[PDB]
């Protein structure tokens, strides 16, 4: 949970040893200064299938995207913190974590689409092509 | 409702045998179809386990 509390609220992926479900391939080797792949949104931040926990599965695809998507403004150097880190423990009969999950999810999407809407505007970028 | 023609009179009287299949693929359905603000899935609050 540690370790998804990172990932959550920060692009950092601590992991030593490769157990946690995201993993982050270092495919800056290959696409850098021209991002050929456009890895961030294809093969930098993957996912790993047998070290899911099983309870989590339905929100596993969420917490990639989660992640993914604060590093594509912790790489463009505007600072992305989050407003709260909540802390969150495993429990039975009481699904709490699911409802963080979604309130951190939520923060990520908001905060990329409105500084893309606002600074690298993309309605006037769309016209003018 | 019967386990073929093996109903269970003591849990299901065989009245809830037909009334929790329905709740279950409504709930299994809206659900399915999208959390609404009533329901959300598991944003339900509070609902007693009860049973």
């Amino acid at each position: 949970f540690e370790v998804l509390e990172k990932w959550i609220y920060r692009g950092i992926i601590h992991d030593p040893y490769s157990e946690f479900m995201v993993e982050e391939h270092e495919l800056r080797k290959e696409r850098i200064q021209e991002d050929y792949n456009d890895k961030y949104w294809d093969q930098r931040y993957t996912i790993v299938q047998q070290q899911i926990p099983s309870f989590l599965q339905k929100m596993a695809d969420k917490i990639l995207s989660t992640g993914k998507y604060l590093n594509v403004v912790r790489e463009c150097g505007h600072d992305v913190t989050c407003p709260v880190a909540k802390e969150i423990i495993y429990t039975l009969k009481e699904r709490a974590y699911v409802e963080q999950i979604e309130k951190a999810f939520n923060y990520a999407s908001k905060v990329l689409l409105d500084f893309l809407m606002e600074e690298k505007e993309l309605v006037a970028h769309l016209r003018s092509i | 409702i019967s386990k073929e023609v093996e109903d269970c009179v003591p849990v299901f009287l065989k009245h809830i045998a037909h009334d929790i299949y329905v709740c279950g693929k409504t709930i299994n359905l809206l659900k399915l179809c999208c959390p609404r603000h009533y329901l959300c899935w598991s944003d339900v609050p509070v609902p007693r386990i009860s049973v």
